[PDB]
Formats: structure tokens, C-alpha cells, sequence
């Protein structure tokens, strides 16, 4: 009756407590065998570190930065180095059942952009300054057009140089 | 059952941007006798500090990304085999990896290609050139930063099905354990002949390159946590991992008797050894730390308290932890870092504050 | 017509003064009513000798801004309050109405085949059909008494 | 000026960084025993002991098993059989707990209410009678000696919204409640109906709970918004709301006696107003000392006002302002020690401020 | 080939840095020219200032406090309330023909039926009985009680 | 290179209302030998302080508006020529100008003209009775506070098309430069004969007056900033102005060679001289300041840092500031003010705090 139901609780609590003791003993040996592996493997890593001799980081010298401290220590100010921007690569992709499809100087022009990248005054000064090297005279205008295509093609820049020098 | 390690707060700093600092890493590659230095990442800023006597933390170097919307989440130290220079890898919301050289103070390498933001960077414990980046795109990727090649992509038809939040190499660098927002923890071996030949051909490459996609992990489980897993670390052949349920679970694949290197991928069994219990750390992206010798485990909570466990006691999961607290430290601690000799413990917070704890 | 203006303020100051004196004596009478009844409570308090509160894995801490150090004491967890599983029926005629708990706390899955046979064998040391009725009364999910008795005969062979 | 002056001798901070809503000194302490107080916030109860030189010793603290529980208030009492002190706490989920700090165990639970409990008060003369005012528009009176619900104050003419506060009069013959329906209501417990209900609450042994539908006085003409704190000042009433004033008023006309006030009484008399500033947020409760000589209220920006209730014209008299540079959080409740030597204030940032009288 | 675009890149940046130099020189000169204008004009205002003798400000129911993080103590002074400003009520009407638009009653509304009881109403008329003409005074000051002779119908009724 | 002005923080206060302090002004009219006093405005409060040795800041006076929903944004000092009393004007959200006489401690004059809130108040540098107000109602207004008349309304058909956020007289008080949320900066000459006649007739008025409606400014441009312009000041004949783009632009109307006094209203050119660069000041209504001698420029950012540039160097736009920071100062700094002798720099914050920075020599 009620007495058997109490021994069921009794014997069940005992059987589970035993199996708790059984597994507790297991994880203790799992932890102890495991630390031996950590001990030897970290020693391998450490013995490799004692071979290397890596150089120490130094503070070796208009934007700055500051770090403040709650304690006796003074405010520290050092210059803020700006990390070079990462280049976005202009990927273009074409798909058809048949096929698929896919320097320094021009970023020089873009970022200190305050005509088409070069004005008439500097363009004429440029043509004149290049006449020293060399009998084509066309190779000059083809090169200026190559690097400054926004101002015109080779034959266009030749016409404009003559316009501006009259 | 007091914890035998005890610390004293000897300094508290604060960077000028007042933005959350998500990562802190001591430079463990520093040679004996050189001062202990560490790096913090937060906002679009990177900052290197030097620890000195009597709690003094010298400000050494600082960098800002040109992109005002970049937000670095993690950093990792390595070194150059040839030049003996230490190197620092940083990454975050825009999913690009930068390698900063503090000796020359310039950014020497970009690695762009991840689908999305990078939540963790880790360097191979035996090969300084092997970098691991886990991302929002559900994948992991192994880079060779000597030849600038992608060695392998971990993920695909049986990889993670949501963001990957953390990963960790084992001590000898033979396997990787990763976790993420899909409740899963997956084991990727890199000592397989397929991976070792991919690492070798990455090295023997000269342009004068196909990266191998690993679709299947060597183990995987969702039966450890009931929510996102946001931090995983190896403890020998055992694993420590945590979620928002206010406990770090110590577990191992297979059953109690099963060897880690005999686990074959079909394994459906796991074994929970114990749990490191704490409180008030239920927000996401809160990462726990260990010293080099793996004798201490540290984790901060969202209201400024810092828990430190002694992992070398008989019952580590059943032992009281040291609770480091300070009256003026009430911001969520995002990451901790032990010096290599574990004499100093640094915590960084959501209010751009840095806390220095010296061991006694 | 400016004396209606000052005869009015004349009169309303007259009644502003009178009501100011009314509450003045109201507070005074009320104060002694306070004085009498608080000492009726205080002399009841002096007759009592209530015991003082003394200092007692989950811990707690209380920091201080001033030179006093941080205090750490354990955090006693208050016992969970039982949600009563209620039920209610309606009719124009009528209106009707610890071991299990820790089994669920510590969690077919309750008792597995290996520990089930150890439980039967353990209870058999006391003397078996009464044994199976007691086990199913405790673990109804495992099966009824006759189900459990051939469950044990199946596993014994 | 104002006669009483204080010095801030300590400032504490509990580790949960959660609003502390209530603080109560244990006034049942016998003469000579150190002054002890309790705080409630989040799912936590914490007990402290005050000492020399500003020292505050941390004695005990408790966490409810339920993480979604949020204690709002607490109240001290004692077990006359054992002369052990007892503390009652309640809050968001509407369950009353009775904690025994001597045996460091929770001895009794009461799960009657419908929603959250906003205030707990013990009868000044009978330690076993506990009053709980709740979000379900009702007040409940419990007999914690026999675990019986004596009465339920509310119904057809009770509060039509949340009850936020109530207070026994000094001798414990009547109750004055207030709530979000803008109204203050008087509940006489020296009625013969209520007296017989309290007697049979004790005579019961293995229950009849009396539902009081009509109060003995009601007014909605003191404040024009939610009334969130009420306390008797002898036979007068002190009650506040979001209009930055504690109003001192009385039912009926100036000469009308409190115990002759019929329920029909259509008049009220407002004697004066204790004016302060920046306390327009809800659930900010004011306090008095045992001798009812001082009145204290903290505001939402960390300042603490203390009034001398014994001067000629208290409503027109200046108050003492207790302010500290590092204290800018909303003070949710204050508490004097029994001898009025110490005044404690708890804030929305889990901070505790100790002010010592000079 | 590649040598020509080498030459124009070097010659271009040679000529570009010469003109950045020139514009840098012009802003340099602009600032220094502007600085002497600042110097000259600020001393004009400074000499005008030395001629005047402005009085200095001096210290002090509602009070205010100002705390300090440093060793200085907390400062308390009374808070002076500024007299309210009245944006007058403007009623404006438009027609293609037209365009249309003392203190005691301000004080009357503040300390607040008809603004005046019947117990104080009759106390007011007998107060002025000391000194038909009486009740056009009271009704223009207290209009809501009624007109001038509604107000002596008023007084006849409560007298009896 | 490094900047030459260095400061030490010697005090920090906190007002009991814990509401943002938007404005702070030192009284530059005090005579030599009198203590330096400054005013703060925030919430519905006006407060006056007196600076002393060793960082001590004495609290002298405090005022509250009867209206609790009043929210003062700005203030400006002046004086009574007849009585030699200093006067302080305050205004804010309710669009009402108040003149407070700290000697009598009364509020002597109210002006309630504007259609909405007032964002800046400025007094003529040569006539202490002429008060300029810029407002949310798209217009500027010039008041004569001795005759209680409104001299002119600077707005209309070619005035600002959105809120006016700030304005500033030039040094000699001949012209005004305004800016607002329509991205524009506009020049209003008050030394024109129309304005000169308006000012004197406003002085000649006695009751038995209509104000001059100025529709067309003498210059306008949207081509300095790409967003709202929330603070403008004259630097001699050049302009300093800022937006939410973390830079203060130094520019001038017309081409480099052009005289300010010969710029015709048709001028479609502007010349950018340079930018004072900084960071973390991208929220709205953060105002920079200069000392009397216009040798220093100060600006606070939204995380409690205080930038000070030296304006006297050859290339002020190319030189580093000194950032003044304190571990306990983390709230946005709305405005700063130098004392007349530049000895003290006060900064008020969004958390009702006050920070005193004393120059090191």
C-alpha cells in the first residue's frame, strides 16, 4: 500500500545517488587525465616560445587621441595614425549560355580634387614642358589624353592647345 | 571553497571615444623581460598599451580606420617568422581583415572576401601565418598571410546555418571547434591529409589559386545549449562554451570513454562534465578567457563584475570563483585578457573603459 | 469705483486671516493627538524584546564609495512558490473541480530499463505483484502494473 | 531655515544595478540593539546593520527563484510567540513572502491577488494583520498567524483603478487608501463587522472572507491625477501626486471630527501644501519618522527634502535639502531609524545613501 | 609608349605642386592681412570699453543648490521666480470692408460661485453702505453675479 | 605643430536640475578689477556665477521662469548706458526675450514678437541697446531695448527658408552674418542708409512705429556646407561656420581677392581658406566660441572633449588644437566662453555640469 510506495522512493533515491557517485568519480578522472594532456601540450608550446625572440612594441615617433585615468596617473596624449583605406575592386560579371566575362596616379587625382582634373592654364604649361623630350609632337597629346581622358582625345587636345596659344 | 587567486584593481583607464570596446588581447609573443603590452579594439579604433610598475599603463600607439562606419570587433596577435616583428590582426563590422605592424606602424595587409562582418580572429598555435576568421556569412576561413592566399572555407551544405560567433584551435593546432547563432558547435579537423595538403599547396604557391571548400564537419551538436553559442574554447580534449543561460558548459563529444581523435562525424552522443555558474551575463557577445597555461578562466558580466575560476582544483565546476568588483565599474565587460605570466588581467567595457587587475 | 476694490480685499484678508488661524489651531490640536497616540505605541514597544538580526555557492557584493571595503556574503535562494494547477467546470446543474517534483527537477526518460530492473531487484530484497503496483503508481509513464511485470520478465532473459 | 540638519556619511551600491524601490528600517528592534534596515529591488531582498563612523554592515540577502519577479515593497513585523522579527515582501507577480531572518528561511506565501502588489502595511497594534494594496483595484487584509484572508476592500464602490498606497492610522482603527483613479478612500476597521471578521480570523481552525464594497469616505477632489502615496498625520491626511506637492487635507469641513464623518460627506478641507520640485514621475513615496516629527521625500534627480512637521506653519515653512554631487538618481523611498538618527535613501541605480542627523 | 606617360606624370605633379604652393601663399597672405584688421578693430572696442564703469553683480522660498566634485562645499541660494509674461489674446477678423480687433481681476482669478460668496457679498454692500449707484460698481467688477439691479434684487432676498 | 595655449581644470560644478545647459556667457562688460562673472542657461533656469582664486566659483543668483515648459537656449550680456547696470538677455523655446537686471534682481523687459523659438541672441558691439534675435520662424529681428521698438525684420522673399540657428555681428557692427537649417549663410548689412535711418528713427519714437522688412540680404550661399549650419562667427572679414560634418569651415564671400565691403548681392562665388578639423561633434546645436581678442577658438564635442585652437599662427587650419579632457567629463559640451582676459574658459554640458579651465599663464 502506502508502505511499498515509500520504499520505491527510498530505493530509487538510493540507486540514483549511487549512479551520481559513479559518474562524479568519472569526471574527476576525466579532468585529471585531461590536465596531464594540457600540461604536456602547453609545455610544448612554451618550449617553442623560448626559442623565438620577437621585437618589443615601441612608442617611436594633426589628429591626436587621449586616454584618461581615474587614479594618480596623468592624461596621456599621442597622435592618431590613420589606416590606409581598402580598395574596392570594381567587379563586373556577364552571363550567357555561350561565355562569361569579367594606376596609382588616378587615385592621386581623385582624393586631392578640391576643368576635367586639369585646367587650361596647367595643360598649356604641361605641353610646353614636354616639348623638351623629342619629331612627332603627337606622342605628347596622345599621352596627355591617355592620363586625362576627361579633357579630350589626342586630336582634341592638339586643337585646344592651338586655340589657347593664339 | 575559496578560489586561491585574488586580484587588486590598480588602474582604470578610458579612451576618448566613449564607444564599446569589444576586444582585448595581450601580446603573448613578447619575449621574456620585455614589457607586457596589450591591444584594444572598439569603434573604428585600435590602441596598443604597455603595462608598468605600480599600475601604470602607458599609452603606446593608436590607429583609426579611414572608414568612419567601421567597427572592429576582435583582434589577434602573431609574428613574422623572418623579421621577428609582432603583428596585429583586426576585423569587425565591414568584414575586412587588416594586419597592422606596430614596428613600422603601417597596415601591411588587407584580406577582403568574407560575406559579412567578422566576429572572431584566431591564429594557429604552431603556424603564425595561419589565420582563422569566422563571420556573419555562416562560414569560417583559413588564410595564409605569408603567401596571401585563402587556404580553405569551412561551411556549406553541413556547415553553420546562421552567423558564426566564435572558434578556437586546440593546443597543438590539429583541430578547430566553432560555434554560432544556429545553436550548433562543430568540429573541423585540419590535421586531415586533405587539409594538410591544402596548407602545403598554399605555401608552395607563387602566381608567376583554388581554395578548398569543406562542407562537412568532423562532429556537430545542438544539444549543449538551447540558444546562440557566442564563445567556445578548448580545455585539452574537452570544450568550454557558453550562451545567454548564465553558465559555461564543460562538455566533450561522444560518451565519457570516447577518445577525441576517434570520434567519427556521425556521433550523436555528447557528455556534459559540469557547468561554471555565474549571474547577470545574459546579453549577447560576452566572451570568456583563459591564461596561456589554462589554469584560470575569466569572464565579465553585464553590470561590471568579473568572475575568475581556478581550473586546477579537484572539482572545478563545483568550486567558488573569485569575484572582482569595483564601485565605479558598472559597465558590461566584453572581453578579458591575461598577460602571458598571468600577473595582470585586463577587462574592457561598453563605456570604453579599461580595468587593470594585478594578481596577488 | 475703487473702494469696492479695497473693501473687497479688506474683507478677503479678514477671512484669509481667520482661516489661517483655523488651521493654526487645527495643527496644534492634531499635534497633541499625535503626541498621545505615538506614546501609546511606544510604551507597547518597550514591553517587547524582539531578537536582533545577525550575519548569516551563489554570492553577492555591496561596494561603497568611501574608504569602507567591499562586502561579500552568500545569496540565499528563496524557495520556489508553487503554482496551483486549477480547473473549473460549469453547468446549469453543477460546477465541478515532492517525489514527482524532484523527478522533474532532476530531469520513459524518468526511469530507464537498466535502473528499472535494479529497482525491482532492490524491492525484492524486502520479501512481487504488490511491487509492480507500487512502481507504476510512482512511474505511470513506464506502464501499468502488468505491463511492468512482463517488462521485467522481458529484460531478465 | 529648518531645524533638522544631516550629513551624508556613506554611499553603497548593490551588485545588480537595478532600481531599488523600497527601504524599511526595522522599528521593532529593542533599545540597545543596532539599527537594521532592509532594501528591495529586482528579485532581491537585502538586510543591513548601521554602525559607528558611517559604517553599514551587510548581513543577509535573498534572491527569489523566479527571475521575472520584481519586489516593490517590504514591511517589518514580528512573531509574538517567538519574538523573532519577520519581513514581508511583494511585487510584480503579486505574491506575499514572509522571511524569517533568524532562521534565514521564507516561512509563508500568500497567492491571493490578481496582479502586482504595490504596498504592504502591518497593523500598528496587531502584528499578525497585513495589508496589501494591488493592481487589481483592491486591498486585502491577511491574518498571517492563521493564514486567513480577513477582508477584501473593494468592489462596487472601491477603487476603479490600481491601488498604489494605503496607511493605517496611529491606533489602527481606520485605513486610508489611494490609487490611480485619482481618489482617496477611507476604510474603517474598528467597525463591528470588521471587528468580528478579525476575531473569527483567529477563531478559525480546520473560510469566510468579508468583501467590503463601500468605503466610509471617498474623495477625488484633492489631486487631479494618480495619487501614489498616502500617510496619516494624526487625524489629517498627507498625500501627493505628480503635481510636485504633498497636500495636507482632512475629510469634511474644518471643524468636522474624523470619527463622525459619514460616508455621504461631500466636503474636504485642504490645510496646506508642502511644495517641492522635480518629482513628477510615478511611484515616488514619502516617509515620516516614528514620532511623526519629520517628513522626508526624495526626488527624481537625487535630492532629498526633509520638513519639520512641528513648526507653527509647516506648509509655509522652508525645508532642508540634502544633496550630494554623486547622487543624481531618482530616490524611490526613504526611511528614518526609530530614534530618527539615521535616514536612508535608495535610488533607481541600486545605490544607498546614509544621512546622519546632527 | 610607357615612357611618355611617365614624363607627363612627373611634369604634371611638378606643375601641380607649384600652384598648390601659390594658393597656399595666398591664404597665408589673406590670414595675415585679416589679422591686422582684427588687431586694429578689437583695440577700437577695447579703448571704448576702458571709458565705461559698469557695476558688479552681487549675491542673492524656493531654493537651489550647486554641488562641486572638488573640495569646495555645496552652495545654496534662494531661487527668484521670474514674473510671468502675458501673450495677450488677439481676436482678428477679416472683411473686404473692414478689419476689427485692471490688475484686480487678474488677482481675482489667481486666488481661486461668481468669484464672490453671498456671505461676503452682503458684507461688501454694508461695508459700502457707510460711504443704485452702489450696485453698478459691484456688478462691473463682479459681472458673473449679474447686472446692476439683479444685484439689488440679490441683496433684498438674503436680507429677508 | 603643437598649440601654445595650455589649460588646467580647476573646478567642476553641477546644477540641481540635471537638464542640459545650452548656453554660457561671461560678462565682458565688467570693469578692470571687478571679479569675472558668467551666466548659464538651461531648462527654465538662469544662473550667475563669480570666479575666484584657486578654482573657487561662487554662486550669486538664480532665476526660474514661471512657465515650467519654458526652455532657455541662449543668453547675452549688455549694459544700461544711463545707469551703468549690467543686463542679461535670455530666450529659448517659448520665443520670448527676457531682460534681467541682476542689480535690482528684477526682470525689466519682455519682448514677445517671434513666431517660434529663439536660437541665438547677440548685442551690437557699439550700441548696447540694439539686440539681435534669430528664430525658428525663419527670420532675424533687431530690437531697440531703450525705446522698446523693433527696428527691422531680416527675412522674407529671399531670407532663410528654414530655421535660423545663429548669427554674429562683425567687429565694428556694420554687418551681420546669419545661418540656419536651409544650408545657407546670409549677409545683412546694417550700415546701409536704410538701416542707419531705421535705427535713429527708432530712437526718435515716442507714443502718440513700423519695422523695416528686409527681404534681400547683401549675400547668400549654400556652397559651404552640405547640411544645416548651426553656428557662425566673424573672424575679422572672414567667416567661421560649422555643420554636423566635424569641421569648422573658414571661408569668405567672392573670390580670393574680393573686398568684403564691395561684395555685391549678386556674388555667386565663395572662397574656402581651410577647415579646423575635429571629431565626434555631429549632433545639432553645438557652438564654438572665441575670446575677445579673437586669438583662440574653442569647441566642445558630444563626448566631453574640449578643443582649443590658436588663431594667430600662419596656417590656423593646418595646426593642431589642444584637447582638454577630464576622466569625469563625458557629457556633450553645448557652449564655451572665455573671460575677457582669456584667463578662464568655462564649458557647460548636457548633464547640467560646469567645467572651469584656467589658462596656465
Amino acid at each position: 500500500p502506502v508502505c511499498w510506495r515509500k520504499r520505491v522512493k527510498s530505493e530509487y533515491m538510493r540507486l540514483r545517488q549511487l549512479k551520481r557517485f559513479r559518474r562524479a568519480d568519472e569526471v574527476k578522472s576525466m579532468f585529471s587525465s585531461n590536465r596531464q594532456k594540457i600540461l604536456e601540450r602547453t609545455e610544448i608550446l612554451n618550449q617553442e616560445w623560448k626559442q623565438r625572440r620577437i621585437q618589443p612594441v615601441h612608442i617611436l615617433s594633426t589628429r591626436e587621441c587621449s586616454v584618461t585615468s581615474d587614479l594618480d596617473f596623468p592624461t596621456q596624449v599621442i597622435p592618431l595614425k590613420t589606416l590606409n583605406a581598402v580598395a574596392s575592386v570594381p567587379i563586373m560579371y556577364s552571363w550567357s549560355p555561350l561565355q562569361q566575362n569579367f594606376g596609382t596616379f588616378i587615385e592621386e587625382l581623385i582624393k586631392n580634387y578640391d576643368c576635367g582634373f586639369i585646367n587650361d592654364e596647367i595643360f598649356v604649361e604641361l605641353v610646353n614642358a614636354l616639348g623638351q623630350y623629342n619629331s612627332g609632337s603627337d606622342k605628347i597629346f596622345e599621352a596627355i589624353s591617355s592620363m586625362f581622358p576627361d579633357k579630350g582625345t589626342a586630336e582634341e587636345l592638339k586643337e585646344k592647345y592651338k586655340e589657347l596659344t593664339e | 571553497g575559496s578560489c586561491k587567486y585574488s586580484f587588486k584593481c590598480v588602474n582604470s583607464l578610458k579612451e576618448d571615444h566613449n564607444q564599446p570596446l569589444f576586444g582585448v588581447q595581450f601580446n603573448w609573443h613578447s619575449k621574456e623581460g620585455d614589457p607586457l603590452v596589450f591591444a584594444t579594439v572598439g569603434s573604428n579604433r585600435v590602441t596598443l598599451y604597455e603595462c608598468h610598475s605600480q599600475g601604470e599603463i602607458r599609452l603606446l600607439q593608436s590607429y583609426v580606420d579611414a572608414d568612419a562606419d567601421e567597427n572592429f570587433y576582435t583582434c589577434a596577435w602573431t609574428y613574422d617568422s623572418n623579421t621577428s616583428h609582432p603583428l596585429l590582426a583586426v576585423a569587425g563590422s565591414r568584414g575586412i581583415i587588416r594586419i597592422i605592424n606596430p614596428i613600422t606602424m603601417q597596415c601591411i595587409k588587407h584580406y577582403v572576401g568574407h560575406g559579412n562582418a567578422i566576429n572572431e580572429l584566431k591564429f594557429h598555435p604552431r603556424d603564425p601565418n595561419l589565420l582563422l576568421s569566422v563571420s556573419k556569412d555562416h562560414a569560417l576561413r583559413l588564410w595564409n598571410i605569408q603567401t596571401d592566399t585563402l587556404v580553405a572555407i569551412f561551411g556549406g551544405v553541413e556547415g553553420h546555418r546562421d552567423e558564426v560567433l566564435s572558434a578556437d584551435y586546440d593546443l597543438l593546432g590539429e583541430k578547430i571547434m566553432s560555434c554560432g547563432m544556429d545553436h550548433s558547435l562543430k568540429l573541423w579537423r585540419i590535421n586531415s591529409k586533405r587539409m594538410m595538403n591544402a596548407i602545403k599547396e598554399s605555401y608552395d604557391y607563387n602566381p608567376n589559386f583554388i581554395s578548398q571548400k569543406i562542407h562537412f564537419p568532423d562532429f556537430s551538436t545542438r544539444d549543449i545549449h538551447r540558444n546562440y553559442v557566442d564563445c567556445v574554447r578548448w580545455l585539452g580534449d574537452l570544450i568550454l562554451s557558453k550562451s545567454c543561460e548564465n553558465a559555461i558548459v564543460c562538455w566533450k563529444p561522444g560518451k565519457m570513454e570516447d577518445d577525441i581523435d576517434k570520434i567519427k562525424p556521425s556521433e550523436s552522443n555528447v557528455t556534459i562534465l559540469g557547468r561554471f555558474d555565474y549571474s547577470q551575463c545574459d546579453i549577447w557577445y560576452m566572451r570568456f578567457s583563459m591564461d596561456f597555461w589554462q589554469k584560470m578562466l575569466a569572464l565579465g558580466n553585464q553590470v561590471g563584475k568579473l568572475y575568475v575560476w581556478d581550473l586546477e582544483v579537484e572539482d572545478p565546476h563545483k568550486a567558488k570563483c573569485t569575484t572582482l568588483t569595483h564601485h565605479k565599474c558598472g559597465a558590461a565587460i566584453r572581453q578579458t585578457s591575461f598577460s602571458r605570466d598571468s600577473s595582470i588581467l585586463i577587462a574592457v567595457c561598453d563605456d570604453a573603459s579599461i580595468w587593470r587587475w594585478d594578481r596577488l
